[PDB]
Order: C-alpha cells, then structure tokens, then sequence
C-alpha cells in the first residue's frame, strides 16, 4: 500500500539527516575565528544610470565588464554603458511583465521572460542594425523567473510552475526538462562551467540539476520560507541562497550540507538578490529595506551598507572583473557603485 | 543591407547637381552617414556627414560652404546637394554608412558609387606597388602625423581593400578587429604612430588597393593606396 | 572627447528622448487589474468595453483617460508571488458568478484573500456582481432557495438604500442585495480609508460598463488626494 | 498709538527657527527621490520665498542697530541708500511667499477635481516653468517698487492683489472642503463627520489672516487715512505687523510640507 | 503511486552520493578567499588611476 512506500521515505529520509549530521564535525564560523576580518567596506554610487520608467526587476553585466542589460515593468530593456552612463540599445518588448533577463558570454544576444510564458532571445548584432526577436521559447505554463545562457545555442529557464528546463534555441524543443519541485522556483545560477546549475523553489528547497544528466542530483532543506535568490560562490562548490525570512544560507554541494547563516536580529525584512564578490569574500545582499548590505562569506558580518535607494531593491551584479557592483531598486534607477584609495 | 546612389554625369563647371542614395535593408535611422570620394586615378577623400538624429554634420575644407548633406528617414534617401561645381569634382561619390556606439564598426558598408565629371592628420603610405605571389604573407605599412591612441584605448585606424573593379569594402575597424565577412587571414597591428596590415595567405581575391583612414578627429584622410598586384 | 565617443553620446540621447516620449504614455494611463473565478465572466466584460498563454492585457480609453486592463491566464493555483507586480495600479476588478449559489463561498474567500494581502493594502476593488440576468431566471422560477446555502439569509429583508429597478420583486431584491451584502460585510471590516470597494450589478448585455470604471478610478484618486492633504 | 522698540533679541530667534525648518524642508526633497513631483517643488519655493522673507526683516534690524551703535562708523549718504534696497528686497520677498502659496492652493484643487487629466498635464517641467516664471514676476514687481517707486498707485495694484489671493485661497480651501464633505457622506452611508476637513481649512485660511491681514490693512489705512489720530494710534504698531509675518514664515513649513507622511519621515 | 515511487526512487539515488567533512568544505573556502585576495578590487580597493569609474 501507499503506507509501505510513505515508511521507506521517511526511513530513507531520516537516513539522509543522519548522513548529514554525522559529517559535520565543526562549523564555519569555529575554522575562522581567527580569520583578520574586513574593515567597513564604503563604497560609493560612483554614477547613477537613469531612465527606466518604473521599477528593476532584472540586470546582468556582459562578460566585458562594461555593458549591462536591465528589465523592467515597463515593457523595455535597456544596454548601458557603465563607464559612460550611455543607451547603446533600448529593447522594447512585447509584454509588459518581464521578471529576468541575460547577457550572453559572447555579447550577440540577450533574454527576457516573466508573467508572458514565453522566454524571448534578441540578435543585438544583426546586419541590419536593429535589435530582433531570434526566438520565442514557448513551453511552459506559468510565469518565467530567471533565464541563464549557456553559450549562444542553449539556454536554461525557470518557471512557477515546478519545471526548470534546457533549451536548444536553433530548434525551440527543450532538450530536457527537469521535473522535482513542488512549488514557484524564482532563482538559477549556472556554475562557472556550464556542466551544473541550482534551483531554489517556493518551498524552502534548492536542488543542484545536471544539465546533460537532468537527474536532481542534490537537494538542501534548511530554509524556513520561500527562496527568492541564488548565486555560485567562484570555485564551483558553494552556493548561498537569501530567502524570504530575514536569512541569507550558504550551502556547499560536497558536505551536501549548510554551512553559516548570515542573518542579524535588526533585520525583518526578506532577501531579494544575492551575489558573491569576485574573492569570495564578500557577499552583497538586497533588502526590501531599500538597502543593499554587504556580508562576509566567512566570518557572517556586516561590513558595508549600501544606503543610496528609495525603494525595494530588486538586482544585484558584479561584474567579471571584480571592480563594480550594480544594484536596481523600484524606484527605476540603477546605481553602480566601487571603493575608493 | 543594400546601398544604391545615383545622380552623376556631365556638368558644366558653375552648375549644380544632386547626389541621392537610396538605402534599403537596414534600420536607416539608426546610422548616420557619409560621403567619400574617389578621383578617377587617386585615392578617396571624405567629404560630409549627417548623423543620426540629423543634428550633427561635419564637412570637408574644400566643399564646405559650397556642399550640403540631407537625409529623409522615412524615405530611405540620403543627399548630397553641389553647387557652384570646379573640375577637381571630378570623382567616384561613394554612399558609406557607419553607426556609433560601444563596440560598433563604422564604415561597415559602402554603396556602389555615382560617377561625377566636369568639364589635418597626414596619413602616409609611403610604399605604392608591391609584387607578390599567392600564398606569401604580405605586409602593408601606412603611417601617421599625430598620433591616435586616444586616452581612452582606441587607436582609429581603418583598413579597407578595393578590388579592380569594386566599391571598398572594410577589413580592420580600430587597427586590430575584423569586419563582419572577412578572412581569418587578414590582421593588423600599430603601435600608435606607425601601422601594418598582414596578410597570412594571399589568393586571387585579395589583389587590389589597400587604404588606410584615421577617424581620430575630423576631417577624416586617407593614404594614398598600396596596390597589390599578382 | 573623440569622435566616436560623441556620436555615441548623441545616441544615447536619442534613446533618452524616446523615452522622455514614453513616460508621457506611461504616467496617464492607469493600470487595472482583472481577477475572477473561471465562471465569472471576465473577459465578456473586457471584450465589452473593448469594443499556455498567460497574461491577456487589453485596452480601452473612455472620454481621453486611457485604460490597461489586465487578466492573469494561464498561472498556477497560487496566487502568491505574482501579486507583487501588481502593485502600484489603480483598481483591482472582481467578478463573481452571482447566479450560481453554490460558488459564492468559494468567491467570497477569494475576495477575503484579494483584500487582506500584504501587498494590496492601499489598491481598491471594483465588484461586478455579473451574470445577474441568469440569478433573475434562477430565482423567479422557484427552486433551491438562498436560505438552503445560506443560513442568515432567513433573517434578511431588503436595506431601505435599496435602488430596484422598476419591474423587479421585493425578495429578488433580496436575491440581489444579498450578495451585495456579503461582498461588503468582507469589505466593510478590515480596512479604514487607505481603499474601499465599489459594488456592482452587471448582466452580460449591458454596455456601460467603461463608464463605472471610469468613475470609480476618479473616485479613488480624489480620495487619495484628499486624504494627502488632510481634508478627508 | 506710538512707534514701538521690540527687541532685536526676537528677531534673531525667529530667524534661526526660519532658517532651520526651511532648510529642513529644502533639504528633505532633495534627499529623496520619490519626491520630484510637482507639489514638492512648489513646497521648496514657497521655502526659500520664507528664508529670503526672515532674512531680509532681519538684515534691515541688524543694519539699523550696527549703524545706530555708532561702531564702526558710517557716512549716512549711503543709509539712505541701502534703507531703499532693504525694503525692495521686503516687497519681492513679500510677493514670492503669497505667490507660492497660491501655487500650493490652486495645484491641489487641480489634482482633487481634475484627477484623471492630471498626470497627462502636470510634467515636472511645467512645475519648474511655473516655479521660475513666479520668481521673476516677483522680481520685476519689486524693481517697479523703487522705479514707478511708490505713488498711491503701487499701493492700489498691492493692496488688490493681496485682497484677491485671499479670497481665490478661501474659495479654493472652501470648495475642497466640501467635496470631501461629499465623500465621506457617501463612505459612511453604507453597511458598516467633517472635524478633520474643518480643522485643517480653518488652520490653512486662519493663518493667512491674522498672520498678513494685519499688515494690508495697516498699508491700507495708511494709504486711506493717515490723518484720524484712531488711524494713527492703530499704525503704531508696525513692528508687532513683522512679528506677525515672521510668525507666518515659521508656521508655514508646518502646516504645508511637515504634514506630509513621507517628507515627515524623511527627516 | 507513481509519485511515492518516483520519489522514493529520488531518495534512493539521494542517498548514495559520496560527502565530505565540513572542516574541509570551509578550509577549500578560505582557501580560495585567501588565494585571490589581491585581484579583488571591492574588498582591496584600487587606486583611482586604474579605475575606470573615476580615472
């Protein structure tokens, strides 16, 4: 009966919790406590990009440290040029609702999805000089909340509806499609090898998905409420996810297990962006305070606050080099910011 | 993309003449434009410019108060009116377009060219023929007054190559990037005063006259030309 | 300093100035949003006005004031994380299959969940009681009384305020009002002034229905002016 | 019915406080973002208007008590020539404050009764055309003031004036107010009062009065009657006139800009 | 029924998966926050001529 199978679970799931409490011998904190911690880190909106109508919902640098692709409600996206506060292309879209968008690593496209079920990619370098729709990748049934590129023919998605899935964009066809969830997954993060990728769904649960292999070959509970941000820490082996309860998690795949929460009794409000520095060492977090704080990966306290918004904000990005980070909040402005000497 | 001008022909000198180029395949509003010229034995010349948004237009010293440049958007025409026209008018108009902004490549395409008879940066390509035979790797010099290695990184420099009976066409953009359709073979290299282009491995394609063009500050000039011949 | 470099500047001046021409179109004109069980009858009243998918966006401008309705299609049964986006606009549209007494529970908790969000707190809510035509069939010929689903309904007779149009029973005003009143018992508690709600009654023929819209989003910008300036 | 003395060590008070809760509001929208509408400009202007009122009063006291100290001394050639300029400064100061607040009036009777054409018509720019237009109107109605100079004829143009934006800012407050009397009939009546609306129009009209009618009608008299010695015993009291205005000044970034929720929880 | 099967089939391969002890996963961590400490430029800030920010 259904009763056998529903006793093996919980036996196989109380093996899975001894496992993980067996292999944890010490905690983060216990290795660095005598780790020099950063000073404050002060860090200064070095030039404000303005223009977008009305809230961020999205941003993503290109792979040369200089461009930048936003969303927002609108129905527009936007390529800055950070250095020069400049428009090198105004996208508008076909619906207004667009909640994720991607720069891909070789610059020729660009991806847009949200409340519209549909994953759209632009050609930004056509002979013909304007920007156009190369695909529209339908398939899914519900709304779109994050879209990563993999190289210029594949691209991978997540929707609320339990499903993330692999694209080959010359076809339209989703070469896989990857089924464990329950709830909405909001967040994606590719790892610096396009060979994995993480989830975070809706229901306190972020899986780690083989891309060529679909199974879900990972999963993580340690969360209390929904996950509205992921992002892989650069070696490959970490990645640290902010919910929506006050905490930002930082998970490693190997220990398959948590590792430190950073989290601080002032704060009530949730988690909208996490991104990792380009160390490791520093580990932005966007609030619905109106404020962006700055962490530290190892020693779990706040080094810096990036108090220059009016509202939610929404993104967070730094950049491949290192040397900036860009943070869009719902008053439609978006401000990148880097230390001074 | 596709760039067709006409208006050209005999003109007594004094008179005056239209030049219109009417482009078709491409979002024409979001380029601006450009007029070169070709005496019937020399090199190219630049000549105006109209930008996007028609706001701003550069000219040429000898055509200035005399040449003026229009564009229609939602026609897809591009002009060029003359008045009052002298015998060193003489040359192959040419309709160039070039759009501007982080990472383009301007000069990306260049119309088939109008025939016209009548009754500050110096840019020096001091060789003028080279022989040579397919498959040897060629190098051609040019070389320059000021110098262009802006503060910013770029060193605008262009490359172009015009084959026996063809219209130019692009092959480096800012000394060291490659044009959309062209060969692996071609590369170029400068140091900020002195410039080459090196061909890796010639073929009956490549026999022409090769130019070099500055875009440091305008007006824009040309070399001479460094013909290859097989 | 370089050439290029102002060209580019030009450029984006040009994208600039498109936008500034956007924000004109953007700010004037208010943003709706269409909420209704399968039944209700949402799009009959879009379509009305007007003239794997998911949102179905229309539009429709009455005396130069533009409109831009929404309606969320294709999403999953929670409505939870999609709400956010909705902010920020002028009404939220309700309609409810008034005819179809076993339903009504099931539209009044999604009332009750539509009005009390976190989000929402300061957006108002347009009813349409719809399909009221179908309740004066239901009713008029005798069958499974309101009192059969509803137990107050015994102890109810008709509020003074009542408006029945001419040709109408004193107890199927009853049958009319009654829904009216339930929708605004959830209405009237649990909320003081930041929004309200707008009761309707709309059968699937009438045409003005853009009309109520526009009157009802006039309303509920003048109370917010009012109430920024104290005189509310 | 004679002059009076009030101490200079109250005009240095009232300056101070001016000073600070004008700066506070000029300081508070520029620090947020989410207050570059229309209306929050219009509060800025009607701040500075208060700071360059409060300063100007209290420049001519401080000139007045150096010169008259005997410190420093000084020719009186050119006292009669800085008296002049000080109270030109009073006349375009005095003309920026009602003019600003007849833009904070007739802006918010725009919104209540023309709400939805009001953000098709009412672009940050027109704010700062109108804001600036109002500046120099007021400055050339100050350089009329030395240049016509006064001749019983720039006391008629003032005294109408003021006496019409009085009535346009009763009429504007009045007809709000009882729209709002309208909708909360309507809020009530329905399955389950005017003190508020009635407070703030009585605040917001009732200040105007006793904090510039005074002053009209003291120039209004003195332009009337300046012979009856009941019209002169009432003239005496210049001074306690410029209290009242400077009262007015400090008021008026607390009942315009500090009842506002978000600018109130920006500082 | 199909869905306890697939899930438990879930847990099965979940369970088989080779782990490591936490005291390596943060020695690797600080590892590799050590190792790139001087090419970060938002915790070791630049000086303002290699920024292309301000110059």
């Amino acid at each position: 009966e259904l009763d056998q199978l529903r006793q093996e679970a919980e036996q196989l799931k109380n093996q899975i919790r001894d496992a993980r409490k067996a292999c944890a011998d010490a905690t983060l904190s216990q290795i660095t406590n005598n780790i020099d911690p950063v000073g404050r880190i002060q860090m200064r909106t070095r030039r404000t990009l303005r223009g977008h109508l009305a809230k961020i919902y999205a941003m993503h640098w290109g792979t040369d440290s200089r461009l930048l692709v936003s969303a927002s409600q609108d129905g527009k996206l936007i390529i800055w040029d950070s250095y020069t506060t400049n428009k090198v292309h105004a996208i508008p879209l076909r619906s207004s609702w667009v909640m994720t968008c991607a720069y891909a690593p070789s610059g020729n496209y660009v991806a847009c999805g949200g409340l519209d079920n549909i994953c759209s990619i632009y050609n930004l370098k056509t002979r013909e000089g304007n920007v156009r729709v190369s695909r529209e990748l339908a398939g899914h049934t519900g709304y779109l909340s994050c879209c990563r590129f993999l190289d210029d023919n594949q691209i991978v998605t997540s929707s609320g509806d339990t499903t993330c899935a692999l694209w080959d964009i010359e076809t339209g066809q989703q070469t896989t499609t990857f089924t464990g969830h329950t709830g909405d997954v909001m967040s994606l993060s590719l790892a610096p090898d396009t060979r994995l990728f993480v989830s975070g769904a809706c229901d306190a649960s972020a899986k780690l998905w083989d891309v060529r292999e679909g199974m879900c070959r990972q999963t993580f509970t340690g969360h209390e409420s929904d996950i509205n941000a992921i992002c892989f820490f650069p070696n490959g082996n970490a990645f640290a996810t902010g919910s929506d309860d006050a905490t930002c998690r930082l998970f490693d795949l190997r220990a398959d297990q948590e590792l430190m929460t950073y989290s601080h009794d002032n704060i009530i409000c949730g988690i909208t962006s996490v991104s990792f520095s380009k160390s490791g060492r520093l580990l932005l977090a966007g609030y619905d305070d109106f404020n962006c704080n700055v962490w530290d990966a190892l020693k779990a306290d706040r080094a810096g606050v990036l108090a220059g918004h009016d509202n939610r904000v929404s993104c967070l990005g730094v950049t491949d080099d290192g040397m900036a980070v860009a943070t869009g909040s719902w008053d439609s402005f978006l401000k990148i910011w880097n230390g001074s000497s | 993309v596709q760039l067709v001008e006409s208006g050209g022909g005999l003109v007594q000198p004094g008179g005056s003449r239209k030049l219109s180029c009417s482009a078709s395949g491409f979002a024409f509003s979001s380029f601006g434009m450009h007029w070169v010229r070709q005496a019937p034995e020399k090199g190219l010349e630049w000549v105006a410019y109209i930008s996007s948004g028609s706001g701003t237009i550069y000219y040429a010293d000898t055509v200035k108060g005399r040449f003026t440049i229009s564009r229609d958007d939602p026609k897809n025409t591009l002009f060029l009116q003359m008045t009052s026209l002298r015998s060193e008018d003489t040359a192959m108009y040419y309709c160039v377009r070039s759009i501007y902004y982080y990472g383009s490549s301007p000069f990306d395409f260049w119309g088939q060219g109008t025939t016209l008879t009548v009754s500050d940066i110096v840019m020096t390509q001091a060789t003028s023929s080279v022989p040579v035979t397919p498959g040897e790797s060629v190098s051609i010099s040019c070389r320059s007054s000021k110098s262009l290695l802006h503060s910013n990184g770029n060193t605008y420099l262009y490359w172009f190559l015009q084959r026996p009976g063809q219209s130019p066409q692009l092959l480096i953009y800012r000394m060291s990037n490659l044009a959309s359709g062209v060969p692996d073979r071609f590369s170029g290299s400068g140091s900020g005063t002195a410039f080459t282009l090196t061909i890796s491995r010639l073929e009956a394609e490549d026999v022409g006259v090769y130019y070099c063009m500055q875009h440091l500050e305008y007006p824009l000039t040309f070399g001479a030309g460094t013909k290859l011949e097989l | 300093l370089s050439a290029e470099d102002k060209a580019a500047v030009e450029r984006s001046k040009m994208i600039e100035k498109q936008l500034q021409k956007d924000k004109q179109v953007y700010r004037a004109t208010h943003r709706l949003l269409l909420l209704g069980a399968d039944n209700s009858g949402k799009s009959t009243i879009v379509k009305q006005m007007r003239i794997t998918s998911g949102i179905f966006e229309t539009k429709f401008q009455v005396d130069k004031v533009n409109f831009h309705m929404f309606d969320v299609g294709a999403q999953r049964d929670e409505r939870r994380k999609w709400i956010q986006c909705f902010n920020d606009v002028t009404a939220i549209i309700f309609v409810v299959d008034s005819s179809d007494y076993n339903r009504l529970q099931e539209a009044l908790n999604d009332f009750k969940s539509i009005w009390n969000n976190r989000w929402l707190r300061t957006i108002s809510v347009i009813l349409f009681l719809n399909k009221q035509d179908l309740l004066a069939e239901k009713v008029l010929a005798g069958k499974s009384k309101i009192e059969d689903y509803f137990p107050e309904f015994a102890r109810y007779t008709t509020p003074e305020d009542a408006t029945p149009e001419p040709g109408e029973d004193p107890r199927v005003t009853r049958a009319k009002y009654f829904i009216r009143d339930e929708f605004l018992r959830i209405s009237t508690a649990s909320g003081d002034g930041r929004h309200y709600c707008y009761p309707h009654f709309t059968c699937s023929v009438d045409t003005e229905n853009a009309r109520r819209i526009f009157n009802d989003c006039r309303d509920i910008i003048q109370r917010m002016h009012l109430r920024q300036y104290e005189l509310l | 019915c004679e002059q009076v003395f009030i101490k200079p060590e109250v005009f240095l008070s009232l300056g101070i406080v001016s000073l600070l809760e004008n700066i506070l509001v000029i300081l508070a929208v520029v620090r947020n973002g989410n207050l570059h509408s229309p209306m929050y400009f219009f509060l800025c202007s009607l701040a500075v208007a208060d700071m360059l009122v409060s300063v100007s009063n209290a420049l001519e006291t401080i000139m007045i008590a150096i010169v008259h100290s005997d410190y420093l001394t000084f020719e009186d050639q050119f006292i009669q020539h800085m008296d002049n300029i000080f109270d030109s400064m009073i006349c375009i100061s005095l003309v920026a404050s009602i003019c600003n607040l007849l833009a904070i009036a007739v802006d918010r009777y725009v919104t209540i009764f023309y709400a939805l054409r009001y953000h098709s018509i009412m672009t940050v720019r027109k704010a700062l055309t109108l804001i600036v237009a109002i500046w120099v109107c007021c400055g050339v109605c100050g350089v009329v003031f030395i240049v016509y100079s006064e001749s019983k004829m720039v006391i008629v143009c003032l005294i109408t004036m003021f006496f019409a934006m009085m009535l346009l800012m009763g009429t504007l407050y009045v007809h709000m107010f009882l729209f709002a009397r309208l909708h909360v009939k309507r809020i009530a009546a329905l399955p389950p009062s005017c003190m508020k609306g009635a407070v703030t129009i009585t605040i917001l009209l009732g200040v105007f009065i006793f904090c510039w009618a005074p002053f009209f009608l003291h120039l209004v008299l003195i332009i009337t009657c300046p012979t009856n010695p009941y019209c002169i015993c009432y003239t005496a009291h210049f001074n306690t006139y410029l209290v009242l205005i400077m009262c007015n000044s400090v008021i008026d970034p607390l009942i315009y800009a500090f009842r506002s929720l978000e600018l109130r929880n920006t500082f | 029924i199909a869905q306890a099967r697939k899930l438990v089939e879930q847990l099965k391969m979940e369970a088989n998966i080779d782990r490591i002890k936490v005291s390596k996963a943060a020695a690797d961590l600080m590892a590799y926050c050590e190792a790139h400490a001087k090419e970060d430029p938002l915790l070791t800030p630049v000086p303002a001529s290699e920024n292309p920010f301000r110059e």
